């Protein structure tokens, strides 16, 4: 349960370059001694494959190099002990007590939750095939709704656990259908709470806005990442997303996050973004920008891929915004405010202009930047015509096929 | 089905050969019109027998 | 090949000329007749002069580009 | 018998005489049919001028192409019968786009486009255009309308326009039938 | 024919329009109201499982077609806003 | 790789004549081999293993940041070096 | 017009959509037709045999 | 053992026979035998490889042949001469059957039925030279025969569906050669080629069939393109006798494939496009037609960016064939960005990949392009700036340079803006606007006209299976 | 103004505020993007039902 996300999180680090020496090594220790301990050994095999040049990569089932910083690739005979010690008690053990409640006279309560307990074992060390095969036998035969979309999830945590999004795409779609069908409000959040996590993984925020709102209330966490995590997450999607108005309510006067306050280093950081963006502050924006980066991107399983686009995103939202607001601006003017020179504005200014976000000229003559303003109703014609075409193009190519038929 | 591997009389027998499909060619062009009209004939009738 | 020569020996003044010219034409004429339906106006010409002394040959030559053409 | 260093001299004749009937198209059409082994047998070596010149066309470079003319001069035969014919285009193509570009111009920086070394060059290649130099100053604001509506008068898709009852109705007989 | 003509301001009428206020009201009370019967038109062909025509039609309401209220609503606004063009161009080239 | 019955498997396409008539014909142009040919050539990249695939063909959408390859480290460098002349005015 | 096209591209589903419906009742005309061909069979027997 | 392998091999092939045999006797059944010959011929050339290379021979063995023993003494000789009962007319088989040709008939030359028959197995015999690659002499050899024996015959219907098939791999067999190494032989043949084709075309126009029309038009506008006359390939266009009443959706997906190409090199780029996507469409979407998409996708590159528009990034990014379009991705990189020195970069690297492709050629012209977008890029952004200020950015010469670049680009609208030398920047006059101008009419017309066009499709076929169960018996 | 109490925009440079009237949209159009939409997901769904014929 509860070891399975802890050490996925640490064990992603120690394949980042972007974490310095020090985080990549403290991390290092924790995810080495955790395996060893709780039997996390099959997975094991796996992760020294996914290090696998980026660091690490001197390894006894992997390549051999010596541009490896790391030795918590590298396998040991300790680890190979530890691997074959558990393996044998428990399995023997387990087997021979689950298959006599399956055995003995009696198949909805016993037989179901057999399989439950063969499932616990395969999800505990993480090998995915023979966790799906069981847990659909208990899922096949008739059970409560409740237990249905329960262990459904355990499945889809696999995908996570893994850092592939498809098994996980595969999982929830299934799940959303039952939900209707037990009628429990309590599953639904912690059906939304999974959901979030899988719409961040992809690059779509805008759902995954409306159930990390959702998320900060209610969710017990059922092998998924602390609510502290999940704050910091909520504060991220709450920027990109909404307006000025509706970041005010649903941010900063959210009871859930005034009530857990700043206590690690990514939610003391995010939280400063999302007041100096609201204030019309412009000198404390771009320095808390650059913390961000480092202290919640890169640490993210999730953002850290999503990094280039978000950082692109927000450095357009902050120039946006002072335009928006103002007819003229000097380039000197703007500049200070922001804490940059004129020259290295300028860049960043006709960076963003051909993608349509900005919608101003600037003049070199005066230095004075004019904001024109060609969005409106003109802005929704481009649209319309452009998806319509789309739909054309599905109506023959599906229309011709059958025809033929 | 026709021959050219032999000729007789200064190809005498494949002049004849030569013409036959052009005399039947004025045949052929009012044919493509038969053969369109199978397909709308058959068309607007089943449309006539929903109506 | 190309028979675009043969139209361009067609302008030269020589009678002896042309008329060598458009029977090299005759042994692909259906076989390439491409070039000959855009400079045609000059072989319909030939058989327009009444000095020209192989209008027989340029008639002909005319004919079965037309037929060509599918006109 | 496809090889002799005539056969480089006479590519390049070729088409250079198609650039100078100002008609790309007839050079494109030759310049696939000279790519395979023909072009890379003789070598460019002539065949990079005609090349390089269309390109710089293309391009609106009129610095690199007019520049071309004079590096002629080394390998001069009969090229000038092609070079004369070319400078007289070269300039028609920039006085094509300075009506567009701008609408009114001094004397001297017009002189400096169109390539002459003396003033009154300049106003003689004007009066052929049909532009007014007056004051020392062209305008398009009145020349460049006219042209184009004299030219734009045809009786042959001037009637067709497509309508918008035209198109209403072109609608309409398509959803009923 | 005295009986088949029965108006005399037809040629007066067939010219004239309304105030073109409710005409852009009709045209976004169309497309917002099939939006709604699109929404049920989804959910329709989820089903479409049952064999037999009658069966469908009695067992998960067939009739209350979703179907049938969306293409004529379609063919409502769409046919009127062909003539509403055509009168309009009419108008402003003929008259001036 | 087959699942249920054979029959939902015929119901659901049986191969076409028309589609081997595509197939064959439009190999004229594709050489003697022109399927694996490029791939085989440049060695599918000169680059290291690594374990993603969401520089290329990746399965969330694309969209362009591939326009400046790291503006982090430039936009960093702008920030200090205005941070100097204005702290030391 | 912008109107007229929107409102004409829900007509090109509803159009397309009854296409893939009929050839259902052809797939059904089949079956149907393979049991009366069964019973044709047996019928030919019979008027041999008379 | 050999005797045991060939009469495996007829049984399989006596199958086959009766199959088409019937449809021909029975009056032709036009769409219907094209159909069934090809799914026939996959299934046969797969057969020929396994137990002995000698069964096209076999069924020449049990059948009558006006000239079909002649060609197979010939083939099997070449390839080592052997007797195991495999010298044609040797066993017997047929017993007096009129399917498997009567015994008495063919003595007196009563039945002379065979000529379809003959095309078939000349067109199985083609393309196991192809898979094999021991085409050379063979191939040569079944073409010379072959060309009289359809001169011979007065062609019919059915027969033109199978001989549309031959013409295929006849055009192919030269081009294999050619393409070897470059031959005496070669150069002599080539002109050969083209003149019997189009000889053979006036002919298949009057017996009035598709398939033998569309193919030759195919073959033609291919043979064009190599040898790079493109005026031939125009006039030939202007033809106008490509026919679509009939014709494969094979032969369509090919023909607007040419097209493209036809346009890109005389300088029309509007028209290219239409095509280009077109030819995606028709053609599908397997591994063994992987090839044919990695073409059209290089193509799509050039001629939408030289109209000026720039394809997706997505398109490439998102395929398997990305590494092949690996070049071609940095090619629209550069154009986006405006940056002449990535372009040239680009091309002189990967050079050899993209003459084999026939790319090239359209490169030289796609840098006038990367030029345009660089000072685009300047317009949008600013403005006014001087011009002197755009020189240093774009790395220019002078400041005469700097002028003639934008003075073009402004006659073909691309960048609208007006030059000022006297007031000296430059002054964007970009309205910039398209709900207030008529083009939206324009747009909307070609929306309407494709939607009530797919409306009156969705029509037409609907009825045909209905009446076809309709005329077979059921209640 | 970004808390929209105006609806203007204040010229900096020349020491003037434009006052302007509420931005408005066609709402005919906004109701077409929200068509546009419901008809994709139906032809997925056409579809669907279309690969049973095969």
């Amino acid at each position: 349960r509860v070891p399975n996300y802890e050490v996925s999180e640490k064990a992603f680090l120690l394949t980042q370059s972007k974490v310095s020496i020090e985080q990549r090594k403290e991390a290092a220790e924790f995810v080495l001694a955790k395996i060893k301990e709780e039997e996390m050994a099959p997975y094991y095999k796996y992760l020294c494959e996914e290090y696998l040049v980026n660091n690490g990569q001197s390894d006894l089932e992997h390549d051999e190099k010596s541009d490896s910083l790391n030795e918590w690739i590298k396998f040991d005979q300790e680890l190979y002990n530890e691997l074959c010690k558990k393996n044998e008690s428990k399995i023997k053990e387990l087997n021979e007590k689950i298959q006599k409640l399956e055995e003995d006279d009696e198949g909805e309560l016993e037989q179901a939750q057999a399989w439950i307990n063969l499932g616990e074992y395969y999800a505990q060390i993480g090998d995915k095939d023979n966790a799906e095969k069981t847990l659909g036998k208990s899922l096949s035969k008739a059970i409560s709704t409740g237990a249905k979309i329960d262990v459904m999830l355990t499945i889809a945590r696999l995908g996570f656990f893994y850092n592939d999004q498809l098994y996980v795409k595969e999982k929830l779609e299934a799940v959303n259908s039952m939900i209707e069908k037990g009628g429990d409000w309590e599953r639904r959040n912690r059906y939304k709470t999974y959901y979030g996590i899988h719409c961040l993984a992809v690059r779509n925020f805008k759902e995954a806005a409306k159930l990390l709102v959702d998320s900060l209330a209610t969710f017990t966490s059922i092998e998924l990442t602390s609510y502290e995590s999940i704050a910091t997450y909520a504060s991220v999607t709450g920027l990109f997303t909404l307006e000025r108005t509706d970041l005010k309510s649903k941010v900063i006067d959210s009871p859930e996050l005034l009530s857990l306050i700043s206590t690690t280093a990514a939610l003391q950081s995010i939280s400063s973004l999302t007041i100096s963006l609201y204030a019309s502050d412009y000198a404390s924006y771009f320095p808390y920008l650059l913390e961000t980066y480092a202290n919640v991107l890169i640490p993210c399983k999730y953002l850290n891929r999503h990094a280039d686009f978000f950082v692109r995103e927000m450095r357009r939202k902050v120039y946006a915004q002072l335009l928006e607001s103002y007819k003229t601006l000097s380039l000197k003017s703007m500049a200070s405010a922001f804490g940059v020179s004129v020259a290295f504005l300028d860049n960043d200014l006709g960076k963003f202009i051909p993608n349509k976000q900005l919608n101003c000229v600037i003049d070199r003559v005066n230095g004075i930047v004019e904001t024109n303003r060609p969005d409106n109703k003109n802005a929704q014609y481009h649209l319309l015509v452009k998806q319509g075409d789309g739909l054309l193009t599905k109506l023959q190519k599906y229309g011709a096929a059958v025809r033929l038929t | 089905m026709t021959a050219a591997v032999t000729s007789s009389n200064i190809v005498l027998e494949t002049h004849e050969s030569g013409i036959k499909p052009y005399f039947e060619q004025k045949i052929q062009e009012t044919e493509l019109k038969i053969r369109s009209k199978t397909e709308n004939v058959r068309r607007l009738e089943a449309q006539r027998n929903a109506l | 090949t190309t028979a675009a020569p043969l139209l361009a020996l067609l302008r030269e003044n020589q009678d002896s000329v042309k008329t060598y010219a458009l029977e090299s034409i005759n042994n692909v004429v259906d076989q390439l007749w491409s070039e000959i339906s855009n400079e045609l106006p000059d072989i319909e010409a030939l058989y327009d002069d009444d000095t020209f002394s192989d209008r027989e040959m340029a008639a002909l030559i005319a004919s079965k580009v037309y037929y060509n053409l599918g006109e | 018998l496809s090889e002799s260093d005539k056969k480089s001299k006479l590519i390049s004749l070729y088409l250079l005489n198609l650039l100078s009937q100002n008609n790309t198209t007839k050079f494109h059409s030759e310049l696939q049919y000279l790519d395979k082994h023909i072009k890379n047998l003789e070598d460019d070596s002539l065949l990079s001028y005609p090349i390089k010149l269309d390109r710089w066309l293309m391009e609106g470079s009129y610095q690199k192409a007019w520049d071309l003319l004079q590096s002629g001069s080394q390998n001069i035969s009969e090229f000038d019968s092609f070079t004369d014919i070319l400078k007289s285009a070269i300039r028609d193509e920039i006085a094509k786009n300075t009506e567009l570009s701008y609408d009114f111009l001094p004397l001297s920086n017009i002189k400096a486009l169109l390539f002459f070394n003396n003033e009154k060059e300049t106003e003689k290649f004007a009066l052929e255009r049909n532009w007014p130099i007056v004051n020392s100053k062209v305008y398009f604001n009145n020349q460049s309308k006219e042209k184009a509506d004299y030219e734009d008068e045809m009786m042959h898709e001037e009637d067709q326009k497509t309508n918008i009852i035209e198109k209403a109705m072109d609608y309409a007989i398509s959803i009923e039938n | 024919k005295m009986l088949m003509n029965l108006h005399k301001e037809q040629w007066q009428s067939g010219l004239k329009m309304y105030d073109y206020e409710e005409k852009e009201e009709s045209n976004l009370a169309a497309t917002k109201s099939m939006v709604k019967i699109a929404e049920q038109y989804s959910k329709r062909i989820e089903e479409e499982k049952e064999l037999t025509e009658e069966e469908l039609k009695t067992r998960y309401v067939g009739r209350q077609d979703p179907k049938k209220h969306l293409s004529e609503t379609a063919d409502e606004t769409l046919e009127n806003n062909i003539v509403s063009v055509l009168t309009a161009g009419v108008n402003s080239v003929a008259i001036k | 790789m087959s699942t249920d019955v054979a029959a939902a498997q015929a119901q659901s396409k049986i191969d076409l004549t028309k589609k081997k008539n595509e197939e064959i014909n439009k190999k004229s142009l594709e050489e003697d081999d022109e399927f694996e040919d490029f791939p085989i050539d440049t060695w599918a990249n000169g680059e290291t293993i690594k374990s993603n695939a969401v520089t290329q063909t990746n399965i969330w959408e694309e969209n362009w940041d591939d326009v400046e390859v790291d503006d982090d480290f430039t936009n960093e460098l702008k920030a200090e070096l205005d941070r100097y002349k204005r702290e030391n005015q | 017009i912008n109107i007229s096209n929107n409102l004409q591209k829900a007509l090109t589903v509803k159009t397309n959509d009854e296409l893939m419906v009929i050839y259902i009742s052809n797939l059904v005309r089949s079956i149907i037709a393979f049991d009366d061909l069964i019973e044709n069979k047996i019928q030919n027997k019979k008027i041999q045999e008379q | 053992l050999h005797h045991s392998e060939k009469k495996y091999a007829e049984e399989d092939q006596v199958q086959e026979l009766l199959k088409v045999l019937n449809e021909i006797s029975k009056t032709t059944l036009t769409l219907d035998p094209r159909y069934i010959w090809r799914s026939l011929k996959d299934l046969s050339s797969l057969r020929n490889q396994e137990l002995l290379n000698a069964e096209t021979l076999c069924f020449t063995v049990n059948v009558l042949y006006p000239d079909s023993s002649s060609f197979k003494k010939n083939l099997l000789k070449f390839i080592t001469s052997n007797h195991k009962s495999s010298v044609p007319g040797s066993a017997e088989l047929r017993n007096s059957y009129p399917a498997s040709f009567y015994s008495v008939n063919t003595e007196k030359k009563t039945i002379e039925v065979t000529a379809e028959i003959n095309c078939f197995m000349h067109l199985l015999v083609q393309l196991f030279l192809w898979d094999s690659k021991e085409l050379e002499q063979l191939v040569e050899f079944n073409r010379k025969v072959v060309i009289p024996n359809l001169l011979c015959y007065y062609n019919l219907r059915s027969l033109n569906l199978i001989n549309a098939k031959l013409w295929f791999y006849i055009y192919l067999s030269h081009e294999t050669l050619a393409r070897s190494s470059e031959e005496i032989n070669s150069d002599n043949q080539n002109i050969i080629l083209r003149s019997t084709m189009m000889k053979f075309l006036k002919i298949a126009s009057l017996k009035h069939d598709n398939e033998t029309k569309a193919m030759l038009i195919n073959l033609i506008l291919r043979d064009f393109l190599n040898n790079g006359e493109v005026d031939s390939a125009s006039d030939f266009i202007s033809k106008l006798e490509y026919p679509h009443t009939d014709v494969s959706s094979s032969l369509e997906a090919r023909y607007f494939f040419y097209l493209s190409k036809i346009n890109a090199i005389q300088l029309d780029y509007s028209t290219a496009n239409e095509y280009i996507i077109a030819a995606i469409r028709k053609a599908p979407h397997n591994s063994k037609s992987l090839g044919f998409l990695q073409q059209s996708n290089k193509l799509h590159c050039c001629i939408q960016l030289l109209m000026g528009d720039i394809p997706e990034l997505s398109f490439f990014h998102q395929s398997n064939m990305q590494k092949s379009l690996l070049p071609y991705y940095h090619l629209t990189k550069a154009v986006k960005l405006g940056d002449l020195k990535k372009f040239t970069s680009t091309i002189t690297k990967y050079k050899q990949l993209l003459l084999k492709d026939d790319t090239y050629q359209l490169c030289v012209r796609l840098r006038s392009n990367v030029i345009k977008t660089g000072i685009r890029i300047i317009s949008l952004t600013y403005k006014k700036i001087s011009l002197r200020d755009i020189c240093l950015k774009l790395n220019l010469d002078s400041e005469q340079t700097v002028e003639y670049m934008v003075s073009r680009a402004i006659r073909d609208g691309v960048i609208e803006a007006k030059i000022n030398h006297e007031d000296g920047f430059i002054e964007t006059t970009e309205l910039l606007n398209i709900y207030d101008s008529e083009d939206p009419q324009q747009v909307f017309d070609e929306r309407i006209k494709f939607a009530n066009q797919l409306h009156d499709e969705y029509l037409v076929s609907m009825r045909y299976p209905e009446d076809k169960k309709t005329q077979q018996n059921e209640k | 103004i970004l808390d929209k109490i105006f609806y203007g925009v204040l010229d900096q440079g020349n020491g003037w505020l434009y006052v302007y009237e509420t931005p408005n949209q066609d709402a005919t159009y906004d109701s077409a993007l929200e068509l546009v939409g419901q008809l994709n997901k139906v032809v997925d769904q056409l579809f669907e039902k279309a690969s049973v014929l095969y």
